[PDB]
């Protein structure tokens, strides 16, 4: 009786359909779950990618969850798809961050929140800010040859409710970015050796997701 | 006296992106390593912790007309079972329309469940006729097209009435298939085989025909849905599928 | 204690005659009004024509809910004027008439923020109701408040809540002779509505 | 029931999503506007001199 | 047989200055690790661990002069609200006098609360006359000059009398606005939409005029206080807050 | 009625100001509190920078609360900003420095209470001292090569109840000097590769703080 | 499956002379880690800790 039913109807459309005969099949085999959200994106992702050409310049770049700005600068790939299926979110994110090429380099990372005074946005300059200004907001110094890598959690920070990823004109300029993350280089003196570096985003336990939207048409989605 | 040793392991400061647990952040620029509580308030109590809620949603697949010029016995539409199909396009903006249960499964590999179709007619009153829905379990590079009306009464169908007020078929294709699961090909270039996508091929005859007096319109356009249930789905990956046209 | 508070050093006691009468005989019937009576109320919103040269996923009627709702003409103007935050609820009608000699059908969604891109055929997602000349000509959306701050700012709005869209979810057809159009009508009510910031500023 | 009553034959049920929230932490202090706030509070009427 | 392992994780020998966890000594000059008990002896008995010891202490913000040419409805002074306005200056030695609450929040990117204004007049007992404090929510970038006198009652207000034994009105500003926080935009160069400092605006009108006989001076300066309750912050930083001057 | 008070008198100064109708404004949403000192200072911050031309020259910098000695030579930015609003201070503080540049380099670190003899303060020269007279003292002996970075608790030890920030002329010069850490470099042969250090300077959990002062007129806070 | 990990911290390898507790030795000469006994016998009973 389940095979017919009016969709023009909202109460009938929670309705379970039944068209032939079956069976139970069965279970899943492996233990985990894929369709959990905390997992498929437990799993991290690629963020960015950035070259320091010369000594004791810094770089900055924002995470910012907008769909209008396209590749290399914006989100790629999955993450460009995934924050784009939900309206909202809030809480912490966990970066990593891989370091490679030249070594015996000292670097200090900082994070800024959204609004303050802060270096301009995807352009590689020597720092304006005040080396006092920087370990106020907190910082962490790292050094290349130990680690090379670094894994450490982005708090959340913000005069916002939430964030959103779908935004159009004055709204999408200012609630669409979550933070800027900084990288200050020192001590680089040979210009040989090639120092570059890599991120990665992934998703906390603590984090939220509201009101599910549509997915992208897949003009949308690109790949750097 | 101070006595504790430890033997440094194989796999020293090797970077796993692998599982969460990994990715997990050892240290925090979180002022005294604060906590966040949760805040349903502005959400409107929705909160997503799980695909299920955008494949369990129907979406527009593909739309086919229905004509009174076409005999009986005649395959109006082909469509192969997945959830990676879709055949709509737009023009302002130029795009590909895509599903949802597509766009969750286009970043999987592999998956299993049943795919349940909805068929939508708009018709009048006035109109009446009949379709049939043919189930045709296999892969989907069988030949579907030399089969006969009477031939596919055999396989699972299930005929449908266009006049009333039940405009909508729910059509639930049980998991056929050799394998528990099937594969996600489009990444990969050519043909292979034993390497399936689709669990086989729909058909949609025209059962009788059409018939409608002469101030209404003679075809009856029909939309189709698709949403899955009992969907499971493993191994992550990126990938744009591309609209699959006829 | 309201809002405008006196602080005095002279004051003195108030001068009374009389006290509030009850009507015995009633000059008029009509519950007396307030907020729940004033804003709550049915509103009209846009109305437009439905054609059959509009082709698939055409777009009749792209709306912005909550700039509509402020304008001159409707009496909820006087409380949303002279308060500066809002936050709320809304509902929404879709009435339009078909004769059954025609066939087609709509769809109505609620998007919050703006479409942006994501894909028109997936618009079953977002909170929507299906309009069909086989079945039903109206549909009722309620949808909670949804933005990425705590209020509303009707003086600039940082951007539009609910932008409600309009598309052609099936092409319209007739045959020989048939009415070649129908009517369309919009109907939005704010729900719970809770208002703060009282300002002079806006006049 | 308020006032604008539709009277119609092929009404339908409506679909909502979620549903009202407290807020845990509130964005104004002040007491929710409405009529006894608004109508009934202190006006400025005529303002002269007394010579 | 002995057998420990441990695998050496992501993130080996990296300074955290985040928070003080991170912070703390692993090791010491301390002889033998001593530890020292506290001493309240010679300090009074005060000891200090929380800001609030200074942003509930009340301090001088500002002082405007008022005048008895000055006709009814003229608005004499406009002030925003947000902890970081002082107009305050000196001249031996040069210096900007700085609040209490200003100092306090001058390091801090985001905060919320009540800020009480305490205005106090210092008349004679034999002036007399009356102003209206009103508040005008919103942001600071608004036009607060062209409102009259007779639209102002509208918003929140309070009316004070000058004569008397009380020359002190605590004026408590309710918190309102779309956002939970507000953010300290002065570090950053410009303007942006949406992104504001103070809650809004205060006027102080001249709602009687001020008479008084020849003997007495015909003026009455009052100091504007400046203090905060319920007062939230986060995200520290280093800023030197300039003077807003008029 | 609390929207009027007498604040020439203190005992109803204390009174609970009232002005207009107002609600409870809910809760904080994060855990933690960010107003509680030994949290705000709980996270470290900037102190002193010094970088060595030649080896085996020692440097010594005194920790001197002082508001008279201005930056290069004194308490920078927040410091200078943090010590200055209360009048005393008294218990052991938590250093971090961090080390940069050229590598293989021994060196050894100590720590002179305030009055015994010692290097001049602010001052880089070959070390003065004997060498059985430093390591009894105490020091730590640190390679540059493997760590780069040494987070120690300075002890109080002085012969005041407590220091203090304000003051001048005859007790400044005593009573606001903590106490002397010094550092002296060996094998640095190779003049090239510029080594310097860097100072951080944190609050531990057994400090204490008395009489709140009032903070500084802007002209004071200064940086490097 | 063996998983064990530990973050190795500041201040990697550093001789610290300060307090005893960082001068005690890690490793031993002594055949078999062994211990050795009090002997007050020929001091005459007068021990000095202070």
């Amino acid at each position: 009786v389940g095979a017919i039913t009016t969709i023009e109807d909202p109460v009938l459309a929670k309705k379970v359909p039944e068209t032939f005969p079956e069976l139970k099949p069965g279970e899943s085999r492996h233990t985990s779950d894929h369709m959990s959200i905390y997992k498929f994106m437990g799993r991290s992702h690629f963020l960015c990618t950035f070259t320091f050409n010369s000594n004791n310049k810094e770089y900055t770049f924002p995470i910012t969850l907008s769909s209008t700005s396209n590749p290399p600068h914006g989100l790629p790939s999955t993450l460009r798809w995934f924050f784009n299926l939900f309206q909202l979110y809030r809480g912490p994110l966990d970066l990593t961050i891989i370091i490679t090429g030249a070594t015996d380099v000292d670097g200090m990372a900082w994070f800024t929140p959204v609004g303050l005074a802060v270096d301009t946005p995807w352009v590689e300059k020597e720092s304006a800010l005040q080396i006092d200004y920087k370990t106020a907001l907190g910082a962490v110094r790292f050094n290349t040859r130990r680690t090379g890598n670094i894994q450490i959690r982005l708090p959340w920070y913000s005069y916002l409710y939430a964030v959103s990823g779908a935004l159009d004109g004055l709204g999408d300029k200012t609630d669409s970015t979550f933070g800027l993350v900084s990288i200050q280089i020192a001590n680089y003196n040979h210009s040989d050796e090639y120092l570059s570096f890599s991120c990665y985003l992934s998703v906390t336990e603590q984090s939220e997701f509201y009101f599910p939207r549509a997915p992208l048409n897949s003009n949308a989605m690109l790949s750097t | 006296m101070m006595r504790n040793e430890t033997r440094v392991s194989t796999t020293e400061n090797v970077v796993n992106l692998s599982n969460y647990e990994d990715a997990r952040a050892k240290m925090s620029f979180a002022l005294d390593q604060e906590d966040w509580k949760s805040d349903p308030s502005q959400g409107g109590g929705i909160k997503i912790t799980h695909f299920t809620t955008w494949t369990s949603i129907p979406t527009l697949a593909a739309q086919f007309p229905f004509n009174a010029s076409d005999s009986v016995g005649q395959q109006i539409k082909v469509i192969p079972v997945d959830p990676y199909f879709f055949q709509m396009t737009n023009t302002n903006p130029d795009q590909k329309c895509i599903t949802a249960l597509a766009s969750i499964c286009q970043m999987f590999c592999f998956w299993r469940g049943d795919l349940v179709f909805d068929f939508q007619v708009f018709p009048t009153k006035y109109h009446s006729g009949r379709l049939l829905f043919c189930f045709v379990p296999g892969n989907e590079l069988i030949d579907v097209t030399g089969i006969t009306l009477k031939q596919a009464t055999t396989a699972p169908c299930a005929v449908m009435d266009i006049a009333g007020v039940q405009s909508t078929l729910r059509f639930r294709v049980p998991w056929i298939s050799d394998t528990p699961y099937r594969v996600n090909r489009y990444t990969k270039e050519a043909h292979q085989k034993g390497e399936y996508t689709a669990i086989g091929k729909l058909i949609v005859y025209c059962y009788n025909r059409l018939t409608s007096p002469s101030n209404v319109a003679h075809h009856v356009r029909v939309n189709v849905y698709l949403s899955a249930i009992n969907l499971e789905c493993f191994a992550p990956l990126y990938h744009a599928m591309d609209v699959t046209t006829q | 204690a309201s809002y405008f508070t006196s602080v005095d050093q002279s004051s003195v006691h108030t001068a009374e005659v009389g006290s509030h009468q009850i009507e015995p005989l009633k000059t008029s019937v009509d519950k007396p009004g307030s907020k729940k009576t004033q804003g709550e109320k049915f509103f009209l919103i846009h109305s437009a024509r439905w054609l059959t040269t509009h082709a698939l996923f055409h777009e009749v009627a792209k709306l912005d809910v909550v700039k509509l709702l402020y304008n001159e003409q409707f009496a909820v103007q006087g409380l949303l004027r002279y308060h500066t935050y809002a936050r709320f609820g809304i509902e929404i009608q879709v009435q339009i008439n078909p004769t059954p000699f025609q066939q087609g059908g709509l769809i109505c969604a609620m998007v919050p923020g703006d479409q942006s891109y994501g894909s028109i055929a997936s618009l079953t997602v977002y909170p929507h109701g299906l309009l069909n000349c086989n079945i039903n000509n109206v549909v009722r959306i309620k949808v909670p408040f949804i933005y990425t701050r705590g209020a509303y700012h009707f003086k600039d709005p940082q951007y539009p809540v609910w932008e409600l869209t309009i598309r052609v979810w099936s092409e319209l057809n007739i045959g020989t002779g048939t009415s070649a159009y129908t009517s369309l009508n919009v109907l939005a009510r704010f729900t719970d509505l809770e208002l703060h910031g009282l300002t002079p500023l806006s006049t």
